[PDB]
């Protein structure tokens, strides 16, 4: 709880590049064979994304919501299990926790405890929160199933989520395809809209462990964490209905 | 169906006909417009 492990450390902000990647559908509306012009908060082309790690050490900066979260992630045995959202991070105001346990994903909204760098074993919680009360807010989502065993060969799990709040809404723009550097051009689509209504300032990540307090060892992932900006897209439909080409604007 | 008639799909309105759409479409989708801001294809509600 309140003692720091070997894997809470300073480290340095390292950063990569993105080119393709970030465009999703910003509405539902079916368009055929034409450009469409319109205005939201998306990732720009030719940026740059702050490049996260894990081998003794795990990134997890404090990083501020108002620029906007755009996530990516290149893993084999899915170790991201979610995040934490919150403004102040203790038990003083709401916060939302996502919990992916490979069932059925827990979506709650409720006044929990903060640590600095909460682990998860099964899970664990608290490290996650200690305690909780005061909340009528319950979500349950539609089951499924997957393997969170490890797996050898090629990279073969790619999550793409967009995450923003535009007039309370939280809205989770879900990408899976088969694939440091990364490459191809994909069209994100819309999963799970809640209508919440929070204030939201801060997040953080959330870290599953194995074993064979710090006798947990951590496993070997990569994820970056990008930031959006209101730019303008030209989008290019198909006959089946899905972007093909994306062009900026302004760049 | 083949027939102009009133429509009032959730509170839209139009007049038209009603013919089988061959073309792929997302499942969360509502509905859908055209070249202007008009309309083409509605969903069913009660069944699917």
């Amino acid at each position: 709880q309140c003692v720091n492990l070997t894997t809470r450390t300073q480290l340095p902000p390292a950063y990569t590049n993105s080119f393709t990647r970030g465009v999703y559908y910003p509405d539902k509306v079916f368009r055929s064979s034409v450009l469409h012009s319109t205005q939201d908060l998306f990732l720009p082309f030719f940026s740059n994304v702050t490049w996260f790690h894990v081998i003794k050490r795990f990134d997890n900066p404090v990083l501020p919501f108002n620029d906007g979260v755009y996530f990516a992630s290149i893993e084999k045995s899915n170790i991201i299990r979610g995040w934490i959202f919150g403004t102040t991070l203790d038990s003083k105001t709401q916060s939302l926790l996502i919990v992916n346990n490979a069932t059925n994903v827990v979506i709650k909204v409720c006044e929990f405890q903060f640590c600095n760098d909460p682990f998860l074993d099964m899970e664990s919680e608290f490290r996650v929160y200690s305690s909780a009360n005061n909340c009528t807010f319950e979500y349950v989502s539609q089951p499924f199933l997957m393997d969170l065993e490890g797996k050898q060969g090629n990279f073969k799990n790619l999550r793409e989520f967009v995450f923003k709040n535009i007039d309370g809404y939280f809205k989770i723009y879900s990408k899976h395809t088969p694939i440091d550097l990364p490459q191809g051009f994909s069209a994100l689509e819309p999963l799970v809209d809640l209508p919440i209504g929070i204030n939201i300032t801060r997040f953080q990540t959330l870290l599953a462990l194995h074993r064979s307090s710090s006798g947990w060892t951590a496993g070997a992932a990569a994820y970056y964490v990008g930031y959006l900006q209101p730019r303008t897209f030209l989008l290019k439909y198909n006959e089946n209905g899905t972007i093909t080409d994306a062009v900026d604007c302004a760049l | 169906k083949n027939k102009c008639v009133n429509f009032n799909f959730n509170g839209l309105k139009g007049t038209g006909v009603l013919t089988e759409s061959n073309k792929k479409f997302l499942p969360f989708q509502q509905f859908g417009r055209d070249i202007a801001d008009t309309t083409d294809a509605v969903r069913d509600p009660q069944t699917l």
